[PDB]
């Protein structure tokens, strides 16, 4: 239920706020969900009891109408209400079968045990930001958006990636931060919390676009998923150098004078 | 023509069994993690101020000397009561040069012996005391020795919304501020009810006037003695229970199954014994004692510098010829190969470089932070220190409080000095002391 | 709203006046929106949230009948009553589609969301003079006017740049001097505003008419593109030649004998 | 003419409020009184005082 | 100072900044020192930079440096009250002990309100003179 | 007090550094003399006032 007011309190301190920067970059990432180190999403194929992985609890939430979600039209992304996505059209599109259900209000549409796709979602969109403190001056990373895609199967067996939808991170921060999960494949205790997943910078993946002036993607100046592959060791050089170059803490140069 | 003013100075005692750190930089973390076990890397760096600390754990001598200052008080409140007979000599609100003031108690008159007083004085000694039909053995009722102090809150007092008039809660000149502010502010305080029961209570009300920080506790004292036969299932430890905490020759060994609470309590006692006695009239705030916080007991153990996985000089358990460091179990079931089973003598490993003493091993060490996984990354990094006091409604999961250093019950994993344990903060073990620590005043050119 | 009064005092105090100077040469350069540099004002290739781009806000304002523009006769300009361009024959040649509006005053004329070039604009012209101050003895700079051409298809595929309509800078000076744009493609602040964009120089170009007493334009005596940028680097080559002539600090001379 | 009227005592519950979670409490109190820091820096003056 | 290297002949930083990754403690000091504490330039001023900032009388534009005029350069505008937040910004320079290394460069604008004051800027007077320009 | 003599300085740097994103300015002043405090303003001076 509703939480004590010396729980709001805390809160409320640990929130991160931006509000002035004098350095501050954008980066969008792919984070790949079959490498050993980004299964943690991917632990429970299907529902069973309680342990739930992350797309199944996103399902769960919007069938009780206490989520908002919006679409992902290419190129611009913003959260205003026209964007809104009903759930009819949402629910056609990709196939899944439905019935009206027996509360009016307790469930919008009954959704079958295996209809939902908990196993065919494999990539994660997560949109980062990496800015200056000012009044402690250290680097420090907050997450925004969260979108999630699927592979479907096709007559010439083009394997689709599709994105489904856009999420904004604080209508989630909730409901996420008290479901536990293992944290490795060699030791099942489930200590941590997806939310303590993403603060704490565990994924791993390829750099995929980053805010340019001329609005472009990355893909449209690569040729080959070969060539795409070489472009990301550079620019973790220009983030990782500036780390570096900041401070100054030890050179040769003093000691041999 | 603005020459300056100065103000009268005054010194810093140096407190007794004390000792000085001083200041520096030290790398918070382990940079590869062991392959084994499941736990990720984490890495932070961090710098700390200047603060005295306890050479030793708090032995038993000085917390049964608490015990004894305490069992006093109550028993000359018990002996001015109406019931008992009301001796208005132990009672004074009469000044010397004879004006009226609020009461207090008297401590220049001797307690009476066992035997040789009157007798409603004896039935008044003798109503702390509880005595067992089966047994025939006289111990200090442990429901009836409670202490109540109180403690300000100076952080939470200079917050930006925690001013009182309207006009200094926002700087900005575009948004206004309506008259009708609303601030939710929670305090604690304790009250005694007319049957004898203590009942705590938390209230919230709207922020009007200053008293609203004001807090105010209350806590039994006795140590928590029935932890050995709890904590250890099948086991002949009746041994010790009986014994640990009364027998004169345990005296200068090391306390155990003290919870947070009496920590606190006592950490908040000895202000009063230490301020009663000395006099520093102008300009010399003192600082009252606490537990230690997470990074100054780390940078009190890494020795300052980084390259010290462990508080000693090597990266060896084992010393120059066939002996252990510390009192912890170096081999399966082999709990005596370090000498010692239970906790042991204090002063009997040697010391580290600065001058601290039994640094891991022995009993383990409570601290003031809270525990949460993500705790590295959410807290600055000058002085940190993430603090939360509970509330009696929350549910129990958000009140753990970390513990740090291991104790003889652990494996040689766990007595690195960076490695997090959590243990609640209403119930006390068999392996967790504490020990106590003093911000200081010195000046930097020296 | 209405200004304070002394912020009225703030904005003639730092206007440039021109009345007297011994000498005073016009330059017109082209400026290029697709290098880096001047990629500033092509941000949003299409209108999101607040965020507008240059073209975006001229289009903006004149929908509402609160700012002048004139048409673009070859050779000669002057702002005069006559030559002010009227919205009917502007909105027909170009081929856009309107609809009568729904609120007399608050809309002229319907404009769609993508119907409008936003993205077709890449190249802008720059009027600019060179002046000797008096009182103080330095050169500056001024702005006077700025025109955007556009390109379009054709069936020979001739790539055709038109200019669209010239601007006077007074007129622009209050509408743009608050919405705040980045500085570079590797920091994101939005620090400055573009109307410090202009005042700095900080824009880069190939200079295409000066004013000269035959009135002639670069390219009648230029053959072709290559030869064409070949003038550029010599009339730059004047310019600071002068500024370098005019003040003697340091010679070899003096300190030999 | 002009003439003005502003408040002169330093700011000195600014340690606390600039820096979060952090233990600076113990600068507030001290900074400004104790006669041992008469010769330190001053801190927290706003451009009007 | 004379040289263009941040560490001294043998192992001494010259001004009280931080410069290690919350290594504040490698110059010496934490929070702000004696004054006094370090050597002098030429002139004869002390602490020149690092310890605390110090206010300046100008205004807050990004275009400051085209707007003035070469002989004692001086942008004053006093606002009044009616006027938005914006409008209100005070230059401050010279850094303090919050800063990394490149902020202690002589040349660079930080910008603080008129309103709030912080832990980490101070100030200084000066005094115009007069003096005979033959001597 | 101390005392500051006349002279000239070039104002801004000419060579921009290429992590951040902060573009190059250079302008040349001159400056007339003047006193100057030696010390920041210490705290004895503020409470005497």
């Amino acid at each position: 239920t509703t939480l004590s007011n010396r729980a709001q309190e805390f809160n409320r301190r640990l929130t991160q706020k931006t509000d002035n920067a004098p350095w501050r970059r954008v980066v969008y990432r792919r984070v790949d969900l079959m490498e050993e180190s980004n299964a943690v999403l991917y632990y429970p194929p299907r529902p069973i009891g309680d342990r739930k992985n992350l797309f199944s609890t996103i399902f769960g939430l919007i069938n009780s109408n206490s989520l908002d979600v919006y679409e992902y039209l290419d190129g611009f992304e913003a959260f205003t209400d026209q964007y809104k996505i009903k759930f009819q059209e949402f629910l056609d599109r990709f196939g899944i079968y439905y019935q009206p259900s027996t509360n009016k209000n307790a469930e919008l549409f009954k959704v079958a045990d295996s209809d939902i796709p908990s196993a065919e979602v494999k990539a994660y969109y997560v949109k980062e930001e990496w800015y200056f403190t000012p009044t402690n001056s250290d680097v420090d990373i907050k997450i925004q958006a969260i979108c999630p895609i699927m592979t479907g199967q096709d007559e010439f067996g083009e394997v689709r990636n599709q994105p489904l939808f856009w999420i904004p991170y604080e209508n989630i921060r909730p409901y996420i931060a008290r479901e536990r999960v293992m944290l490795s494949s060699l030791n099942n205790t489930r200590n941590s919390t997806i939310d303590d997943f993403f603060r704490l910078n565990l994924y791993k993946g390829d750099i995929v676009k980053t805010e340019n002036l001329h609005n472009r993607a990355l893909a449209e100046y690569c040729p080959t998923p070969d060539s795409m592959k070489m472009e990301s060791k550079r620019i973790d050089k220009e983030l990782q150098g500036f780390r570096d170059g900041l401070f100054v803490t030890q050179d040769t140069t003093w000691m041999k004078q | 023509e603005l020459t300056g003013a100065k103000l009268s100075s005054w010194n810093e005692p140096s407190p007794f069994g004390m000792i000085q750190v001083p200041r520096g930089s030290i790398v918070l973390g382990n940079k590869e993690a062991d392959s084994l076990w499941g736990i990720p890397a984490e890495s932070r760096p961090i710098s700390v101020d200047a603060f005295w600390m306890d050479r030793t754990e708090i032995t038993n001598a000085q917390y049964r000397q608490f015990v004894y200052y305490v069992r006093d008080s109550i028993i000359r409140e018990r002996l001015a009561d109406p019931a008992y007979g009301g001796n208005e000599e132990y009672k004074i609100t009469e000044n010397k040069f004879g004006e009226p003031v609020t009461p207090h108690l008297d401590w220049s008159k001797p307690i009476p012996s066992e035997k040789r007083a009157t007798e409603e004085e004896i039935a008044a000694i003798n109503s702390v005391y509880y005595t067992n039909p089966v047994t025939h053995d006289r111990k200090l009722n442990p429901d009836q020795m409670v202490y109540r102090y109180e403690v300000y809150d100076y952080r939470s007092a200079a917050l930006r919304e925690h001013q009182l008039k309207a006009a200094k809660r926002n700087l900005n000149t575009d948004i206004k501020v309506d008259p009708n502010a609303v601030v939710m502010i929670s305090k604690d305080t304790a009250f005694v009810d007319e049957s004898g029961n203590i009942i705590s209570e938390t209230i919230t009300r709207p922020l009007s006037s200053e008293y609203d920080f004001l807090n105010t506790y209350i806590v039994p004292i006795y140590p928590d003695e029935t932890c050995w036969v709890n904590d250890f299932p099948n086991a002949r430890t009746e041994i010790y229970t009986r014994m640990y905490f009364n027998h004169p020759g345990y005296d200068d060994y090391p306390v155990v199954g003290i919870s947070w609470e009496q920590a606190q309590a006592f950490c908040a006692w000895r202000s009063e014994f230490f301020r009663k006695g000395i006099r520093l009239p102008e300009g010399q705030i003192m600082d009252d004692f606490r537990l230690p916080t997470e990074a100054e007991w780390e940078y009190a153990a890494r020795m300052g510098d980084s390259n010290n996985k462990y508080p000693w000089s090597t990266e060896d358990l084992r010393t120059g010829r066939g002996c252990f460091l510390g009192n912890f179990k170096p081999g399966e079931g082999d709990y005596t190969a370090d000498g010692h089973l239970i906790p042991s003598r204090v002063s009997s490993f040697s010391p580290n470089d600065f001058g601290l003493y039994d640094m891991a091993g022995n009993v383990a060490e409570w601290t003031s932070t809270a525990f949460s996984e993500s705790g590295l990354k959410q807290m600055s990094d000058i002085n940190p220190e993430l603090e939360y006091k509970a509330a009696l409604t929350d549910p129990y999961i958000l009140k753990q409080k970390v513990v740090r250093g291991g104790s003889w019950k652990d494996v040689a994993r766990f007595i690195r000095s960076a490695t997090r344990s959590h243990e609640y903060q209403n119930v006390g073990r068999s392996y967790i002391g504490f020990r106590c620590v003093r911000t200081s005043i010195a000046f930097s050119s020296g």
